[PDB]
Formats: C-alpha cells, structure tokens, sequence
C-alpha cells in the first residue's frame, strides 16, 4: 500500500520535466533560426 | 523633337535580337523592342527558351534543353506567343515529355488542341457540394477518411513508408469500372512524375502492365537528368491535360510524386536571377504558386457538365517534422490529411496509417449508406483501447468490460492490417467490418484471425453469390442476408482449427 | 498624362510619367492587356516615390503578356467601395465587382478604403455590458461591448452553427446586420457556406466579401480594410450596431510579410515586418465604439508550431478581451455549446462590475468542477462506492450542474425541432444561486438539459 | 585514343530493372539487407566509423571469385591510405586484372571536380565496347560537393540557406545518372557518404539517398557499445 | 527627451519631479524600425548597437 | 599611462585597479559600424583579437617592479558563448567567477567552487 | 608555414623531426580578419570558404 503511492507521485514528478525541457528546446531552435536567417541576410547585403 | 521619337518608336524582316551573356544555365538577350512575358523565344541551335525578366536595356532568360551550344553573338528569334500544349485523347499508354513529345520509343502522336497552361480557374457560381463514393482499395482509408469527387486529399510522410504503393494500388483498383460500358463509372487516371530515377520509372511502369491498367492511364516523367525548367513546369502540363479532359465531363483523377523537387528548382532558378531572398533563403512568391497549381480542382456544376477531378499530393518530411516552412503552407491550403509514420510500419501495420492524427474535413458526405451504419464508429472505441493499453499494459486483474474492450480493440486492430498489391471491392470489406464490429470472431485466437478471415471470405465467394448481388443493387444490409451471413459464419467457425481451437455458441 | 512602363519584375510594375503628372501615394492606375486569348484589364495602386518622375507599383491581378510602353492612366482617386442599401443582397470582392452577375453597377455611392480613426476627445469613456441569450457565456465568460474576443475550435465542434445562431440572435433580438469576411478561404468552402446561408433565409441581411488565394496578396492585404470600411458606412449612416467577423489573421501577417519583402526592404524578427505592429495598430484602431453605437468582432486565430512566444501571437494578443476554447470530450459528453468553462476567462470579470454573489456563484462552479477533474482518476480507479458521501454528493451535484449548463439553441431545431429561448442574467444567477446547494440531487439525468427558464424544465420534470 | 570527359546521358527508352540474389558471407548484409547485381547499395556515417575498412574486405572479399574488370577511384582520401592499398593490392595478383585513380586533398578544388568524371569516362567505354561486367567503386562523394560549395562562393553567386551552392542537386543528379545498366550491360557501384556531424537533417544527405535503393548505413552508439559492424538495423532497409 | 527637457527645466527651480515612462520597448522597436529603413547594418537580433 | 610613469619612474610597487573592461570593447563596435568595415560574426568588429593583445600586454611586472592589476568583466545576457570573455580568457592566471542560481540559493559570496581556476 | 619548413629541411635529410603546435583557431580567426579587411565576400559564420 505504501509501495503504490511511490510511484504514482514519481509519475506526477516526472511530467513537469517533460514540460520544460520542451520548452527550453523550442526556444534554443528558434533562436539559432533567427541567427542564422540574421546573419546570411548581413552577408548578401552588405555586397 | 518629341515627333521624332514618336516617329521612330511607331516606325516598328523577321525580328532578331543578340546574346550579350550567359552562364549556369541562364542567359542575357537584347535588342527586343515589344515582346510579352512568358514568351516562347527561339534559338538557331534549335534549343529553346523562355522569357521570366524584362528590364529596360535586357530581357532575361531560361534555356529549357542543352545549354552547352549558347555562346555570344547568336541571333534570337520572337517566335508565336505564350506557349501551349497540344492536347488529345491519344495520350493514354504513353509516355510524353513534359514539353509535350513521344520520349517513348512508341511512333509520334496525333494533336487534337492546343490550350496554354495560364487560365483562370473555375469561380465560385460553377461549383456544386460533393457526394459520390470514390473507392480506395485500402480497408483503414475509406474506414476513417471517406474520399469524394472533387476533394483534395494530403498524403504526407517521412522516409521508406510506401506511399507510392499506395497510390499505384488506388491507381490500378479502377479495372471493374473500366470494364462498364458507359463512362460514369470510367476514370481516365494520369500519373506525374517528378525528379525520379529512371529505373524506378521503368520498374513502376512495369507493375503497371502487370496490372493490366495501361490502357486508361498516361505518365509525364521529368527525371533527374532534365534541367531546372522541365521540373518547374511539368505539373502544368499535367493540370492542362487533366482539365482539358474534365472539360468534356469526363472524369480524371490527377496524381503528384511530389512538390518538394519543384520548389527545389524554382529556388535555384530565383536565386540564379538575382532576385531578393527571403526566409530559409526561398523566394516571397513560391506560396502564391502552389495556389495557382492546387486550387484548379473542384467539382464541377451540371450546367457546364458536371465534371469532376480529384487531385493527391505527396509531400515528404525528414526527421518526424511538421513545423516545417513548406509542409505548414501546404497543410494550410488544403483539407484532410494522412500521416504515415515510419514507427508503426516498422512492426506490425503494413499500411501504418496514423489513427489519433488522421482527418477528413467532408467526412460522411462522402459515405456509402451501408458502410457507415456498419461502422459503428470505431473510431473512439480504438482511442480508448489505446488509452486503456497505455494504463494496463502490466495489468492481471482489470474490469470484466475493460477486459473485453482490450480483447475486442486488440481483434480489430489485428484485423485492419493488409498486406500490398492487394486491391479489395465493397462488399467483401464491408463484410469484414461487419464480421469486426459485431464481435463474432471475439474467441477466434489473437494470433491467426487474419488467415481466418481469408478461408471465409474465399468460402464466401464460394458456396454463396446472392449475398454480394444484394449489396450491389441495394448498397444496404438487410435482416435476412444479416441472419444468413451469421448461420453461415457460425456453420464455418464450428469446423475450423489453426491450433489446439475450440467452437464455441 | 499619359505614362509609359519601364521594367517588368514579376507583380512589381515601374511607370515613368510627364514631369507635371506626378501622382501622389494610393492612387489607381488602369492598363490593358492587347493579347485576345488572355484579354483583360490591370489596376495598380502607388507605394513608392523612387524620383526622377518613377513610381514602383504592385499589380492586383495576375501579370502575363504584358508589353512595354503600353499606355497607363490615372483614376485620380484611391481605391473606390460601393456603398448603399442594396448592399447585402450578394457577394463580392475587393473590387467589388458582384459574382453571380455584373448586373450591380456604379448606382450606389462611392467611398474611399483609405480613413482616419477618430479622436481622442470624443472617446467613450465608459464601457458596456453586451447580453446574450446563452446562460453559459454570460455566466462564465461576459462579453464586452465594442471588444475584441479570439475563438479557438476546428471541424465537427459546432462553431459554424453557433456563429448562425449568433448572426440570426443579434438580427431579431437588437437589430442591425453583420457583414463577413473571408480572407485565405477555400473556394469549396466559400461556396458551401454561401448554400447554407442562403438556405437558413439569414442571407437577406449579410453582406458577404470573400478572399481568394489565387490572387495576388494585395487582395488579401486590402479585404479586411474594405470590409470595415462598409461596416464604419453602414454604423455612421444607420445607426445600427454591426457585428463583424474575421476568420484569420495569421494570413493577414503573412501577406503583409510578403508585400514587404517583394518590395526589396530589409527582413528582421524571424523573418517579418519590421513595423507590423504599424500596421496592426492602424487595422485595430477603427473597431471601437463610440457616439453610443458599438461595433463588435470575432476573430479565430491559429498559433504555429504551438508557440505562444511568437511576435506574430504576442502583438495579436495585445488588443485581445476574452477567449473561446472548444474540445471534442466536451462533445462526446453531448452538450450544446461544447465550451470548457475552465479553459476560458474573460477580463472584465470584476466583483464590483458584475455583482459580488454572482463573483461567488463562478468561483463555486469553478471549485466543484475542478475537484470532479481532480477525483475522475480515483473515480475510473476505484469507482464513487469507495468515495465518501461527501465526495458522493460532489460528484452528483458536479455531474448535473454540468448537464443542465447545455441550453438548446434556436437552429438546432434543423435536426430536433425545438426552438431556443432567451433567459435574463437575474433568473440565471438566482437558479445557479438555487443549485449551489444541490437540492435538485433527486431529479433523473434526462430532465436536467436545458430547453428555457426553470419553470418549464421543473414542469418537464414532474411530467417524465 | 583520346575521348571527351563530357558526354551524354542514355535514353531511357533502354531501361529495365535488375533483379538478382549476389550473396556474401557476412550475416548481417545477408539477412538484414540483402544485396543486388547491378544496382546501388552505398554507405553512410559520421568520422571515423570504420566504412573503409568494410569496403576493404568487401573488395578483397569479391575480387578474387570475380572474372570482370574493377576500376576503383578516391575523391578525397589521405596519401596513406592510397599508398597501402597499392602495396596491398601489389602483395597479390590481383592488382594486373585493375584500374586505379585518384586525387589528393592538398590539389586546389578543382581537380576535385573532374576525377569522378574520368572515372565514368573509363567505366563507359569499357562497358559499351567490351560488353563486360565492370565493377565501379567511389571513396567518397561529400568532398567534390565540398568543392563545389567553396569554388561558387569564390564565383560571387548568391548562396543558399545551409550554404550550399544553388542547383547542386542538378549536379547530383548529372552524375548520378551516368551510372546504369542498360539491358545487355552490367555495372556494379560502390560508395560511401559522409554525413557532417551525424546529422540527418543536412538537404545533402537527403538529397544523394533519392538515387539509392538497397542502402546500408552505419551508427556512433553502437560503435561506442563495443560492436565493430556498427550497422543499424532498425533504420537500414533494402529493395528486394 | 521631450519629458526629460520638461522635467530638468524644472529640475533648475530646486524641486521634486516624477516622472513615469510606462513604455521602454517600444521606442526600442521605432529606433530599431528607423536604422533598418535607414540601411544601417543591424547588430544583436536585429538592434544596432 | 600614469600607472606606467609612477611604475618607471619611482622605481616603487604600484597598486591598479580598473572596472567594467568590457564596455571599453563594446564602444570599438558601435564605432566601426560608423567607418563602413566589414561586419564579422555576431556584428562584431572585423579585428578584436589585436587591440586586446595589445591592451593586456602593456601590464607586465619587470624584474625591478612589480605591478599587480584586478579588472572586473561584464558577460552580456548571462551567456559564456560570446567572443567578448571567450577572448578574455585566454590572458588570466587567477579567474573567480559568480552564477545566479548561487545568489537565488542565498550565500551572498555566489562563487562557484566548481568553474574557479588557478594557476598558483 | 615557418615552423614547417624548419621541419622539413631536416626531413629531406633523413632526421627523425616532432612538431606540435599549440593552437589553431588563432591561425583561422586572423586569416578570417584578414579576408574580411581584404573586401572578400564572407560565407557560413563569416568564415571564407
Ligand atoms: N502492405 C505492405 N506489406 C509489406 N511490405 C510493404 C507493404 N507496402 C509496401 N511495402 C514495402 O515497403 C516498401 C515501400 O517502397 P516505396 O518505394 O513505395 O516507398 P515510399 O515510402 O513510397 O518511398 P520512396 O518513393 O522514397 O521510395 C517496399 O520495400 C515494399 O515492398
Ligand atoms: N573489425 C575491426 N576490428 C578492429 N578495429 C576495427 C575494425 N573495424 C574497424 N576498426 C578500427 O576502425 C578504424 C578504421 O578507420 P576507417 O578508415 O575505416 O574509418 P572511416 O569510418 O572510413 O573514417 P574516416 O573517413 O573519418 O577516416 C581503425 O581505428 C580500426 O582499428
Ligand atoms: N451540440 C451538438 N449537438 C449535435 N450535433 C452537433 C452539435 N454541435 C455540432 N454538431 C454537428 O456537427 C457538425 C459540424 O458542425 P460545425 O463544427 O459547426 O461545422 P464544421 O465541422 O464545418 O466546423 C454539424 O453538422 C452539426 O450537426
Ligand atoms: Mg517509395
Ligand atoms: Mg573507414
């Protein structure tokens, strides 16, 4: 009975993990998209 | 003053022009007074070309063929007008240039009309709602998104899944209603092929006339060897050709190997012209295009003949990605998709077609009457059997309905598997659904319903015909053949054994 | 006066004029095509003074043939909308040109796209409380007069029939008429709703205006300016509130991002705009209410790549009240307006606004349902045996409360037959006040969907 | 005699699949994914996998039980390891029945850009004259699309997104095409792709698999296991 | 700067002025706005330096 | 300059303390855009490598005095990736440095124990 | 290139030579300062091709 518990708030631990690294990976693309459209636009200008 | 350029520009014996520059595949023309855009200019080498830039002293320009023959000091020619294809009815059987020439070694075609590829689509006020049961050959297809004439249906998918099976199965499926006489029932298929290799031409062609479909089917291939220019202009044609057919009221179904190779070229052919970049370095424009080569399919009125066209495009994605720049843009313009991810064709489903992701916008519009009262909506009984698999995948004691959901869900799902090649008509699939549905097969074992199902079928064809005559005359399921059909399986499934079975009531 | 063209570089068109015939920023300029199989005519608005008597403009419609020094006039007049009473009879463009006949013609008044908001001063400074025939709206989310409130869904959830009962509710309850808008619609689409409408008999009094993809994004850029311009026409001239309807504005975006970048300038902020917020701003400011009549929209926007950090989302949400969500287990449970209570919110909720018991009346409802969602896994685990009587009697109360917020609305008798009615905020707030304490746990599961008021419904009950 | 380096595609009009059961005696390339005469089997993978050393037994595996010719060609490849596949190659009698080529990476880019072309120029006019099984294998083809990349830059034209020079899938399918089988003609291709950084999303990669139909490809984790075929079984996949 | 002269004229008087700038960002945004019609090569995400 | 004539001259040990070194590199940037160089990667100046050489190299303790110098650098939006410390890293010999997550933990000396160096 | 020449003249006449070098992204970051100052058209990251 105590051995049920453990797991099933180890399930509710694990989700909010998930939820963050998500986020933080969608961040990290958006910004290297963003740099890079950035920097090739400065190269072709600028000539 | 003033009169004399007056004078001088109203003065304008063929008129000629001069190559300044060329290289990588592009081309500097001046000395044209008054020429129109997308005009079909001439080369002495007998090359041609096309005209896609204007500029005050210059005239831009795309050498379609050889280009190693364009040098400076050659003489154009304006030549005729926009360009055009000459279209026919004795296409069917064979293989054309994208220009529109016999690259088959069959013996030169005839010339009915020839339509230019710009015309404007069809408006609002010619078109009617959709109704009219285009079959499928693929059971899960029809069992979850209906297809009607009229509709445009996504196909997108990542790497090695079988799309091209898929469609070469649905393109071959068409033989019964060849064989009718009237053509209500007879659909002139054409397949477009897009930066292919040329054995996968060969081998696909091939399995064609295994078939037995080459006689109402034509292919316009643009392989890898070509240029830029037959690859961003083959699609055209194939859409002049299939509306050129539809416009007579007969009806079409046009087919894309893909879009991701014309975007490819019309990129290159943009940035080769020194035109202003954009985001992931695409032009502004290549958005409008798909709109200009999509939006030509529609269901027709019956005022101008009630012709119709059903248009599948493929789209391939790499990674498991979606939020892609050019599978968003297609996926906004248009409606119904169908995912076919590479995890579930990796064990188990051969035709891996998602479940919880997959959708029709017409939906039972497009439904036969008798197939969708069989369906019973199996839709949400699979997603909580999924849902209920996730929870008790470790489970011994369950509920006695959860238990018996779990056994029903795993039967349909090992059930709604089927192999290739394997094209089905109505009636035997409904009679598989119905058979799924009702639960009968629930004590058959796990592990060999499939080939079950196969013996019955084929005993089905077998000993009985009366049933199959019904539900082609009425569409519908009636009382007594529903009775019939269950003291027929009943008397089937009391004398089988796969392994160590028992018959049960 | 007359102008010759210089260079052709896709929809971009150079023009060359006299030196005494400079034309001024949006203006029209009308050209022809000579070429018989591909006739046409070609109107062009100014967007650039690039000097030396040269001016760059965008073609509205598809270039092909086109051929240099052709002639071009001048209208002398920016882009021109028909305006009038015989409005709303038909549907039409952004060129106004009708679909289904050129039988209407320049009878009606003319106007320009192009207007100012209007001032500071005259600024309503006190807002209004917008009441529906919906319980469950007024309720839970309260609508603001002369706001703007975002609605999210897809197909199958109900929300094109809701928007007819919200056309045809605003048509016989206040008055007035709505005009709709389409822009990025799917033809196929168009004409289907164009078939419902006109077979509901609510088509009389809408006005229609359609945005086709085919065109070229000036179309797209410039529907949504000419349908409020007809909405402003038909609020000042008659005196009747307009409701207006957008079906996106992530296309709007997208083809100003597009004009801006064929018009050579510099791409910054993931690929946009740099003054998108010039232009939101200038499309936003003309939807408020003023002079005592009110003008409200709907708007359903759709977030790519479900991000909410976006700038396209995040300057959208800027000038946004309240919001709508639909899902489809709200549907499976098989109630009317298929609303989440608890994924929507409303900005102007406030105890010294909408009255303090009415305040406790949402923040219990919210309770009793979030503690349902909260036990449903101890309930598919275990069952309600097992649970307490407190958390018995929870659950019934939560459980009814939830089948009796369905109310029946007026078209659903298309497939019922039982028309909708409309209930004051007083009744409503008294009857949930009535069932905060659950005295209605004895009724059957049948009786508790809403057809009125609560008399009937207690008659309906006592005759089951 | 002396022949141009540049020529002309074949009609398709002469085009027919292959199909046949060559077997090796290695277990995982005969179960996993099966092989076939006459058509492209290639391999992938990041640095230092250990490809050459398969394509080193491969060879020395079916050269001795083969009575056709084999011309072998190096893109981009270290000195080293040329020179000690010569002296292997001289260590047995093989090496006479042979054709070698090869460029180095010290060479300016352009000589990277010829030497595949010298190499089919040679395949072509053994195969049509002689009407012999030949055998055609390729190092490398990364490095000459790296070449390419830097001498288009060098030329001023506009680059795109990744920074891959404009219409290289032209060029890769230019190419790739002068490799076939025609229906009295049989011609067996061997290469290796590297993938810079392991990374599958790159358009190159993507772009060389669309003329490849049985494809073996190999993995770093494996590798790092202990396992020296480091072959991935769940992502390799065949034709036949 | 307008505010800021204002409040410095008054600021010579010897007394207290508050000043409130309830908006900084969009002023980045304008200035931003005006360099890039400007040509001037943009720095960090799109803002010069 | 003036440290250099009090090191020299006096013959004496001399103390130096600078602050903020990094908006001294910051200011190169803004003003190069001005000239029309080439812009380099993340908009910096097309040269930065010289002029801190340079800068860092002008304090050296001779074998008669000795000078002993402490410069506080700035990181810009709490990333380490950036050039302007990248380039700074490579002329130091006793490195300390802080972290938010220290300071949110409460102990105000936020010195991770972990990422300080030393050459001593 | 000094310190390879220095090797290999000892190369060429049959001693056993070392070289280790300390560093190499100082070579490409001058060479890249270099192009750019040159005028030369830039590529990935600003480095030349
Ligand atoms: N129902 C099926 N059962 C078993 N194998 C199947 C089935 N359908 C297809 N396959 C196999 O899957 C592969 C599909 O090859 P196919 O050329 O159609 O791939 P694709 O995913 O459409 O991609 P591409 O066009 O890039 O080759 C073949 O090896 C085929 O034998
Ligand atoms: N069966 C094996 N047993 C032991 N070592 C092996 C085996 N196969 C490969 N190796 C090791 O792998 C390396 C072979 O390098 P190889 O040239 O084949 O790599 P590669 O994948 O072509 O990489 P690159 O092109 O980067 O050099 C050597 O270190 C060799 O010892
Ligand atoms: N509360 C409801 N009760 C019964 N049927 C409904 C309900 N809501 C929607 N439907 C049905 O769902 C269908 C789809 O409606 P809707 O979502 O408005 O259009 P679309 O699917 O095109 O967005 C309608 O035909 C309607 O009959
Ligand atoms: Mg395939
Ligand atoms: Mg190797």
């Amino acid at each position: 009975a105590s051995r049920r518990r453990a797991m099933k708030s180890a399930t509710d631990n694990a989700d909010d993990l998930i939820k963050a690294l998500t986020l933080a990976a969608n961040r990290e693309r958006q910004a290297q998209i963003t740099q890079e459209i950035s920097e090739i636009v400065g190269g072709a200008n600028a000539l | 003053i003033e009169g004399a350029i007056e004078d001088y520009v109203s003065s304008f014996r063929e008129e000629i022009g001069t190559v300044i520059d060329a290289g990588d595949g592009i081309a500097h023309v001046e000395g044209l007074p008054s020429v129109m855009t997308q005009e079909l200019l001439e080369f002495p080498g007998g090359v041609l070309g096309v005209a896609l830039n204007l500029d005050e002293h210059s005239v831009g320009a795309v050498i379609l063929g050889e280009f190693e023959k364009i040098e400076e000091g050659q003489q154009v020619k304006r030549t005729g007008e926009v360009l055009s294809v000459p279209v026919g009815d004795a296409f069917l059987g064979r293989v054309v240039n994208p220009l529109g020439q016999p690259i088959d070694g069959q013996g030169d075609i005839a010339a009915e009309t020839r339509r230019a590829l710009e015309l404007q689509a069809p408006s609002v006020v010619q078109r009617q709602s959709v109704s009219e049961p285009l079959q499928t050959g693929i059971k899960a297809i029809d069992a979850m998104t209906p297809i009607g004439r009229g509709q445009r249906q996504l196909i997108i998918g990542d790497r090695k899944t079988g799309k091209t099976a898929v469609c070469v199965d649905t393109i071959l499926n068409q033989r019964e209603a060849w064989l009718t006489g009237d053509p209500k029932q007879q659909v002139r298929c054409v397949y477009v092929a897009i930066g292919q290799k040329g054995t996968t031409i060969a081998s696909v062609k091939r399995a064609l006339e295994e078939g037995g479909a080459m006689e109402y089917t034509t292919i316009v291939a643009a392989p890898a060897s070509d240029a830029a220019g037959f690859k961003w202009l083959a699609p055209y044609t194939g859409s002049a050709i299939g509306q050129h057919w539809m416009y007579n009221g007969k009806h079409v179904l046009i087919v894309f190997d893909d879009l991701s190779k014309q975007a490819d070229a019309y990129r290159a052919i943009s940035l080769l012209l020194r035109r202003p970049p954009g985001r992931e370095a695409f032009p502004g424009d290549v958005f409008y295009l798909h709109s200009r080569l999509l939006e030509r399919c529609a269901k027709l009125s019956d005022e101008l003949g009630g012709g119709s066209m059903t248009g599948l495009p493929i789209i391939e994605t790499k990674a498991n990605d979606i939020s892609a720049f050019i599978p968003t843009n297609v996926i906004s313009i248009t409606d119904g998709q169908c995912f076919l991810e590479s995890d579930l064709f990796n064990q188990g489903v051969r035709p891996a077609i998602n479940v919880g992701v997959s959708v029709s916008r017409v939906g039972g519009a497009a439904q036969i009457k008798a197939m969708k009262e069989v369906a019973g909506s199996l839709r949400l009984d699979l997603s909580q059997y999924r849902e209920l698999e996730a929870f008790a995948a470790f489970a011994s004691d369950l509920d006695a309905a959860s238990k018996a959901q779990l056994d029903r869900g795993a039967r349909l799902v090992e059930l709604l598997k089927q192999p290739q090649y394997s094209p089905l008509a109505v009636e035997e699939q409904v009679v598989a659904i119905f058979l799924g549905t009702q639960g009968h097969l629930d004590s058959v074992p796990v592990e060999d319903v499939q080939r079950f199902e196969s013996e019955l079928l084929e005993h089905v064809k077998a000993s009985h015909s009366d049933i199959f005559d019904g539900i082609r005359e009425t569409k519908k399921l009636s009382e007594e053949a529903e009775e019939k059909l269950v003291s027929v399986i009943n008397e089937f499934k009391k004398g089988f054994q796969a392994s160590d079975g028992s018959s049960v009531v | 006066t007359a102008g010759r063209v210089v260079r052709i570089t896709g929809p971009v068109v150079d023009v060359e004029f006299p030196r005494g015939s400079v034309p001024e920023l949006f203006n029209a300029l009308h050209a022809e095509i000579t070429f018989g199989a591909l006739a046409k005519t070609l109107t062009l608005e100014v967007a650039q003074h690039l000097g030396d008597s040269l001016v760059r403009c965008i073609s509205m419609q598809p270039t092909d043939g086109l051929v240099r020094g052709v002639e071009v006039t001048d209208t002398g007049a920016s882009i021109s909308v028909p305006v009038g009473d015989g409005v709303k009879g038909h549907v039409f463009n952004a060129l106004g040109d009708c679909l289904d006949d050129p039988g209407y013609g320049k009878d009606f008044e003319h106007w320009s796209i192009h207007r100012k908001p209007p001032a500071f001063s005259d600024l309503e400074p006190r807002t209004e409380m917008l009441e529906t025939g919906l319980k469950v709206v007024d309720l839970l989310t309260p609508y603001v007069r002369g706001g703007k409130i975002a609605l999210f869904g897809g197909a199958g959830v109900g929300k094109t029939v809701l928007i007819q009962e919200m056309i045809n509710r605003i048509a016989r309850n206040f008055g007035g008429t709505s005009v709709f808008a389409g822009v990025g619609e799917r033809t196929r689409e168009g004409n289907d709703l164009w078939v419902e409408l006109a077979d509901a008999n609510v088509l009389k009094d809408t006005a229609l205006v359609f945005g086709q993809m085919d065109e070229p994004p000036g179309t797209r850029m410039r529907v949504a300016l000419s349908a409020l311009t007809m909405a402003e026409f038909f609020r000042d001239e008659q005196g009747q509130d307009v409701l207006l309807f957008i079906d996106n504005i992530f296309r709007f975006t997208q083809a100003g991002s597009e004009v801006s970048t064929l018009l050579g300038r510099m791409p910054s902020a993931v690929g946009y705009q740099p003054t998108l917020a010039d232009e939101m701003g200038e499309l936003q400011e003309r939807i408020t209410s003023t002079r005592g009549r009110s003008i409200t929209s709907m708007q359903a926007v759709y977030v790519p790549a479900d991000d909410y950090t976006d700038p396209a989302p995040a300057t959208t949400f800027a000038h946004l009240d309240a919001t709508t969500e639909l899902s489809r287990a709200v549907f499976s449970k098989g109630i009317f307006p298929a609303v989440d209570p608890l994924a929507s919110s409303s900005t102007i909720l406030d105890p010294a606004i909408v009255g303090d018991e009415h305040y406790r009346v949402a923040q219990e409802v919210i309770r009793i349902l979030q503690r349902y969602k909260d036990l449903q896994d101890i309930i598919a685990i275990l069952g309600i045996d097992e649970l307490s009587e407190e958390d018995k009697q929870l659950v019934n109360r939560a459980r009814r409360i939830e089948r009796f917020l369905s109310q029946n609305m007026m078209a659903a008798e298309q497939f019922t037959g039982q028309p909708g009615s409309t209930v004051p905020l007083k009744e409503t707030i008294e009857a949930f006040d009535k069932l905060t304490k659950g005295e209605f746990d004895h009724l059957p599961e049948q009786a508790f969907f809403l057809i009125g008021g609560l008399d009937d419904l207690a008659k309906k009950a006592e005759s089951l």
